[PDB]
Formats: structure tokens, sequence, C-alpha cells
RNA sequence: GCGUGCGGUUAACAACCAACUUAGAACUGGUACGGACAGGGGGAAUCUGACUGUCUAAUUAAAACAUAGCAUUGCG
RNA sequence: UCGUGCCCCGUGUGGCGAAAGGGAAGCCGGUUAAUAUUCCGGCACCUGGAUGUGGGUUUUGCGCGGCAACGCAACUGAACGCGGAGACGACGGCGGGGGCCCCGGGCAGAGUUCUCUUUUCUUCUUAACGGUCUAUCACCCUGGAAACAGUUUGUCUGGAGAU
């Protein structure tokens, strides 16, 4: 796993071929969001203060990445 | 001879102890006599002859070890080698 | 503060091996245990590492001796020996 | 006397130019603000010409001729003073302090010395600065 | 133990000039009282180095410079045929056939004396630890100085512990039980 | 609460490759976990100090990191330290100085031959 | 918030935090106080083997054997 | 190309022999009646191969910076050599780190409650793999120490340069 301080980085990353999936961690209690995109080799963690900037990095995100809210429970 | 010569020496005009303040002496042009002791070991011995050389600076080989070159000073520590800058009363540097 | 009259360094082996032998192994280890001064750093640092080898910690060169002390006495005469015959052959 | 003045070569002892070979643009005895010790200002080869034999081919050779060299803030200890001698006047006052504080004018320096250098191992002369030191 | 203490094999150099040698390391060889010295030579043939591994005399160091070969000097640790030193000296390693890299005066201070020459016939009358008097070939070579170690016996052992240490890397046969200790059966002496 | 652990592995023996230390795992329970051993400090040639700046690690983990991280920009770097390098740069520079005057010198006492024996 | 040029060694003072030993005293119960457990009987000598160690698994553990030290012989 | 040869090199000789020696690389959670560092999920690593993209280097052809110890994502390297690692005893005390043990506060739960006890007990955890900031030894620069100094529980270090 790997954490991006980047969001120039997240983006061209987001935008790499190999990107599968992308999914959306909110954590209330510590008021942060986390966005995790799934490569072939490594998992990609961008943490960000939760906002609306935040919320709306996910229209300059790419398309055709499907991208998910984590929910609550990881259910089996 | 040249123990009390040293001593003189110590006694009235200048000198520096040791390899790096030997060689900076050196390197300033302002040496006017190197001793180099007998247990030196041989690749600083031939630097100091080579510095020297470059210098225009007389050696002289004393034949005591590092011990007895600094009771010769006078010291209570161990010298390698020496510069004298000043020759004092001495006539150290007309031999 | 002088703790022991005379065994000195054989006191580790109490009242065993009788004292003559006691006194006789006392002097090698004193002579193998001593620290001695260096012919080549005038450092007084070499020490036994092994049977007739002598290692200074300081300029760490090795050297062979003999087996509890750094020179021999033939060693010395076979030296001075040498030295005038060297300078008869050359002479 | 002093021994440390222009055009005198010496031999790097530390760093990553150690074994190669300079000679002394500004010997600086006094010190400065930014080096508070007896310091020179060199100029030296960092990668020395190749060898040439009589059978190599001229492109071959002017290929093989190249040397690239360096300029160097060095300390008096970290120098080994040689007997010999490389007086240029194509290297007179080529760097000074405020030289290495902009990268540009290192590069046009280090044109110069390489121009000046080339041009006196083209000459035949000084063959002991061009060979290098084996160690 | 990792090679044998011998010299090197006698060759054009050593036969005719000399050839440099450096001493590396000083070593304790297991089942021996004198220390091995390590000594590094050029090959005169190849880009390659050799080691070879020599009995220490006393005095010699790392870092130390020592000469093989008939044009050496007198100097503790250079390695001379017997022709080329004179009466009175002492050697060790002495060889009893030249080329055979050394078989006398091997043990920890022992040595070798040159007792005289005999140049009619290339002879060399040798003096060894035992008192007997020898004649060996003049080209035969021998290693100056005494053999380092001296002295090692005149410590008592004090302890079966440390007689056993001392034999059990020496391979002899400790404890020794008496034949008269044993039965008739078993020995000679015994009963 | 468990704190006693058992080895992971089919190996009973306390030997120099059955190294283990403890953890605690997410999952709230105490357990052990097999470790290599450590590194050693790659050495300087000519004295044997360790070298300055090189990673110290099994053998096997040196192919899979970078030129620079296991060696330093100098002659005979990551091999000899800097006060050995400088060692030889003067002892090579002196020894060849002192070649060349033997050679000066020894022409000069043939030329002094020649001229005496003509 | 750092750079100097000074000046002073009563901080010998304040604030906060901290753990286990050692010594001394009073009072008090008693048939017991290392209250169970745990844990040398001591001494005067004689013979004997120097000591540590080893053996007759399955009747003998020892003045037996070994040991260090000493002495002799043979071998270049 | 006299086309059906020539040159270079020396070091020898193969195999077996360790589920405790050496050795490339995997962790956590869950799952069965019975297997699990093997299955499932998530997250990794090693070895070997092929060939792209980005970035780097280069018109001063094979990087730049730092006095130095050296640093930085790269930053040519055959034969032939040198060196390091693999690779190493026993014992003694000292210091750092993990885990365990112990003490206090808090939330939640459980027990005791003739009387007392703001009480007693239980959960309160964070793996491999990575990033980043730091950690004894040692090394480097300045400078030149007796009115000797620094210093460990343990007396070693210093004009061969200490504080
Ligand atoms: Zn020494
Ligand atoms: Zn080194």
């Amino acid at each position: 796993p790997q954490e991006v301080s980047d969001i120039k980085k997240f983006i061209e990353i987001c935008r790499r071929k190999d990107a599968s999936s992308a999914r959306i961690k909110k954590n209330p209690k510590t008021q942060q969001i986390k966005f995790k995109v799934r490569c072939q080799r490594f998992l990609y963690t961008l943490v960000l203060k939760d906002s609306d900037k935040a919320e709306k990095l996910k229209q300059s995100l790419p398309p055709n990445l499907q991208i998910k809210d984590v929910p609550k429970r990881n259910k089996r | 001879s040249i123990g009390a010569k040293l001593a003189l020496v110590i006694k009235s005009g200048k000198v520096v102890l040791g390899y790096r303040s030997t060689l900076k002496a050196l390197r300033s042009g302002k040496a006017k006599l190197i001793l180099i002791a007998a247990n030196t070991p041989p690749l600083r011995k031939s630097e100091l002859e080579y510095y020297s050389m470059m210098s225009k600076t007389p050696v002289h080989h004393y034949s005591g070890t590092n011990i007895e070159l600094g009771t010769a000073c006078g010291k209570l520590f161990r010298c390698s080698t020496m510069a004298i800058l000043d020759a004092g009363d001495s006539d150290i540097l007309a031999d | 503060s002088k703790r022991t009259k005379k065994v000195g360094i054989s006191g580790k082996y109490g009242t065993r091996y009788g004292a003559s032998l006691r006194k006789l192994v006392k002097k090698q280890e004193v002579t193998q245990h001593a620290r001695y001064t260096c012919t080549f750093c005038g450092k007084n640092s070499v020490r036994r590492t092994a049977v007739g080898i002598w290692s200074c910690k300081s300029c760490k060169k090795t050297m062979a001796g003999g087996a509890y002390t750094v020179s021999t006495p033939a060693a010395a005469a076979m030296r001075s020996t040498l030295r005038r015959l060297r300078e008869i052959t050359e002479a | 006397m002093k021994f440390l003045k222009t055009s005198r070569v010496c031999l790097v002892t530390r760093g990553r130019y150690a074994g190669k070979k300079v000679v002394i643009i500004q010997p600086v005895d006094q010190g400065t603000k930014s080096h508070p010790y007896g310091h020179a200002l060199v100029a030296g080869i960092e990668r020395y010409p190749s060898k040439i034999t009589r059978r190599m081919s001229k492109a071959r050779i002017e290929k093989r001729s190249k040397i690239k060299p360096f300029i160097k803030v060095i300390n008096y200890n970290h120098l080994m003073p040689t007997r010999y001698t490389l007086e240029l006047e194509g290297l007179k006052a080529v760097i000074n302090a405020d030289t290495f504080k902009e990268p540009s004018q290192r590069e046009e320096a280090k044109k110069t010395v390489k121009k000046v250098l080339e041009d006196r191992y083209n000459s035949g002369k000084n063959r002991w600065f061009f060979t290098p030191l084996r160690f | 133990r990792k090679a044998p203490a011998k010299f090197r094999p006698l060759d054009y150099a050593e036969r005719h000039g000399y050839i440099r040698g450096i001493v590396k390391e000083i070593i304790h060889d297991p089942g021996r009282g004198a220390p091995l010295a390590r000594v590094v030579f050029r090959s005169p043939y190849k880009y390659k180095q050799i080691t070879e591994t020599f009995i220490a005399n006393e005095g010699m160091y790392t870092g130390q410079f020592i000469y093989a070969g008939k044009n050496a000097a007198l100097t503790v640790g250079n390695i001379l045929p017997l022709s080329s030193v004179p009466e009175g000296t002492v050697v060790s390693n002495v060889e009893e056939k030249p080329g055979d890299r050394g078989a006398l005066g091997r043990t920890s201070g022992n040595y070798v004396t040159v007792v005289g020459h005999n140049p009619d016939e290339g002879k060399t009358r040798i003096k060894l630890p035992s008192g007997a008097k020898k004649v060996v070939p003049s080209s035969s070579r021998g290693m100056i100085g005494i053999v380092a170690g001296g002295g090692r016996t005149d410590k008592p052992l004090l302890k079966a512990s440390r007689a056993k240490h001392k034999f059990a890397v020496k391979r002899n046969r400790w404890p020794k039980t008496r034949g008269v200790a044993m039965n008739p059966v078993d020995h000679p002496h015994g009963g | 609460a468990p704190t006693r652990v058992t080895y992971r592995r089919r190996n009973p023996y306390n030997t120099t490759s059955n190294r283990t230390r403890v953890i605690k795992t997410p999952g709230g329970q105490l357990r052990v976990l097999h470790i290599k051993k450590r590194g050693t400090a790659p050495k300087c040639g000519d004295c044997g100090i360790k070298l300055p700046g090189i990673p110290a690690l099994r053998p096997r983990e040196y192919a899979t990191i970078s030129k620079p991280k296991k060696t330093v920009q100098r002659a005979y770097g990551g091999s000899r330290c800097g006060n050995c390098v400088r060692d030889r740069i003067i002892r090579a520079f002196l020894i060849e100085e002192q070649k060349i005057v033997k050679k000066v010198l020894k022409e000069q006492s043939q030329a002094e031959k020649k001229a005496s024996k003509k």
C-alpha cells in the first residue's frame, strides 16, 4: 500500500490503465476522507480533510473508473 | 648537543608540535626546520620530506622515537614530527 | 590496597597445584597479561592475541614474538649478532 | 618558500575527484566567510583521454582525445602538491568565488577549461598532467 | 589448519635473483606452537598474485617486505640459500634437499646454526636443535632468524583440562594409562 | 489471556535459522514471527573498518537495490574507506616520484662510470 | 523567535514527578515471632589418596584408574 | 584468399553426504466434523524472461551537488584481477528496543453488598510490506591541549590531534 500526497499524481494514477477500481472511505470521527484506487501492484490512498471540494474531486476523477463508497460493515 | 639545542629553542624561539601543525607551517612557508622521529610511519615521513623539498626546508631525522622527541621538547606527550619556526638564541639552523 | 601477600595473580588457583608450580606460573601469567609499548606507534597498547602473536590496538600491527613476552633475549642477541655479521659481510 | 601558488599542479586526495590531477587557479590562504580555512580554487580532469596507438584511425583518435574537466573549491588538507607546474593564461582568472554560486557560470568555466586543456594535450606537452595516476 | 607451512617452489627468480613478498597476516595454527605468516608474492608468469604460508620467525610483522632468493639481503624473514649466508648465522625451516620447501628447525624457539661451508663440492655443515651435525647441499634454503613463540614449555600446564585442550587438537593419545596398570593380556608390562 | 506461543514451522530447535520475535495481531492474539538473520555491514579491504553509507544486508538482498545505494561516489567506493584511498593515492604518488629519482641517479651513475671507463 | 557585545556563579532557589532499600524510636500480643514451608549438628584426632575428574549397565565408587609435575629411552 | 585455417587461457576434473549447519521470497482476518503462513477475501514479496511508456543522460558524448565524512529516482562497462558478505568460541557485568508482569484515570459489562467497599474482575488490539523523521560505535571540518584534559559500574583515550 502506498500513500499519495499530490492531487496531480493521484489524478495520473487514476488515469493509469491498470487502475481497476476506486473507493471512498469516510472517517467522521477523524473528519477525513480517503480515496483508494486499486492498481496492479499497489493500492494508492489519498487522504484529505472532509470537505465539499474533496467531494467534488469525484468529478475530476475519470468516468470509466468504477468508484464506490465504502459501507459501514465489511460483509463477507 | 641536539637535545640541548632543541631545549633552548623550546625556551626561546617558536615551535609547533605535531603532524597537522607541521604541515600547516610547511604550507605557510615560514618553517625554518623540520624534525622527524625515527619511528614515524614511512609514508608520513616521505610526505613530510616531499613537503620540505617543495618548501626548501631542512629536515633532521631524530634518532629517538616519538616519546623521546616529546621528552626532548620537554612535553609529557609523544611527538612524531615538529616544525621550528624561530631559532631564538640557538644555532640549530646553522648546521 | 594490597590484598594478597605473595600469590598475586596466582591467587585464582587457591590452595591447588603446589606453591612451587603456582610461583612458576605466576611470572609467565604476569608477563603474558602485561601491556607493552609499541615499537611502531609508541603507544602502550600491545597485547597478546595468541601463542607468540602480539597485536597493537592502536596502529593495528601484528607481530611474531615469544610465547609469553613480546621479545626473547635469544632473539635480541640474534638480532645483534646478525647486525654485526651483516656489517662484516658488507664491509 | 610558498609553493601553493597559481599554476601549481596538485593531486586531490578526498571527495568524488579523489586521485585526480588539478591545477591551482586561485590560492586563498587567509580563507573566506564560506570557507574559514586555507583553500584553493582549482581546475582539473575528471575523465582522462584514452591511449592512442599507431594503427588507430583519425576519427577514433579525435574521439579518444576528449577531456572532461571540472572546477572545484578544495581544502589544502585534501590536496597533495606536486613539483610539476602547468602555466596557462587561458585559465587565468577562469574561476572566482562567485563562479560557484551560479550553475551556468560553472558550465561556461568548464567549457573554457576543456578548450584550453584539450589544446595543451593536443600540443603534446605536460604529459604527466594528462596521464592518470594509478593506485 | 588451512595450508601446510612450506616455502615457495624453487624457481628461476629464487635461483638467480630474489623476489619480494609482503606479510599480510600473522595467524595462529591449531596444533602448532609456532605462529604462521601469510606472505603474498607476485607470479612472474601471470597477473594473479600467489599467497604462501611460512613459519613466522620472531620479529616479523604485518606490512613487512621479505625477500626470497640468492641475492636477498641478510635480514630476519628473508629466505636465502645456505651458500649465501656466512658462518654462525641461525636459520629456520631448513631444506634437507633443495626444493623440499623446508624440513629442519621448525618448532617454536628452535633454529639451525650454519657451522661451516665446503665450496669444493658445494656442501654446508649445519647444527640441529638436538645437537646433531648434518651436511646438506649449499643450495638448500632457510629463513633467517629464530622461530617465534619460544619459551612455550617454560609454563606448567598445571591442569588436566589444559593438557586435554592441548592434545585434543594435536590428536595425540590422551589420557595415557600405564602398562603396569593393565592386565597381562593387554600389555607386556601388564601385572 | 493466553500469552504463550508456539513455533510456526516444523523445526523445534533454537538454531541460528530459527529466530522469532513476538508480535500482537489485529485479532488481539500474541504470536511469533519468524525473522531472518541480521545483515552485516560491508567492510574495508585494507583496514577492516565498517564502510559508512553502505546498508547492512544479507548477501542476496544487494541484488534488489540500485548502484548508488551500494557504493560511494569515489575511487574504490564501497570497497575501501576514504582514509585508505587517501593513503593509497599519497603512497602511489610518492613511490612513483622516488622511482623517477632513482632512475635519474642510476643514469647519472652510469654516465659517470662510462666517463671513468672512457 | 534566533545572532553578537557584555555582565554572575547562593539556582546553596523554585515548580513538577518518582520507586525501592537501609537505619533509628515508641506502643502493643505472646506458650510460639525464618510461627507452615524452606533449611549446616558441631568438635579433638589417626590412617589414607595431592586436589577437580573416571570405572566394574545388573552385588564391590575405593588407598583402583587418570591427572598436572618429575625422570629415562629411541629417532635428523 | 595460398579460402578448408589461425589465435587466446590454465584451473583443474565426477557423484553422494545435514526435514537442527548455509540458504530468494507471505502477512492479517475469516472459514471445516476433521486441513490450513496451503483454502476464501484483502494486502504483498521473490526469481527469471521479453518488450513498451514516463522520467534521466548526451551538441562540453557516458549525471550533478557537498571543503570533507558523503548524498540524490536513474546516472555505460567485456576479458583479466582485488576485496567484502555468506562466515562463526565460552563467560561476566552495563545500555537501548519489543513482548510479558505491575500501578492510575475513563466508557461499557459482570460479580459482592448483615455491615463496609466512588469497590473486585473482564474488553480497550494493530500484522507482513512501504513512506518519512530519528536512534550507541565510527568517520569528517575548524582549532591546537600541563594549572593535563575528556571519561566508564568496570581506566581507557589524546600533538599519529584530545576537550
Ligand atoms: Zn602500535
Ligand atoms: Zn580502510
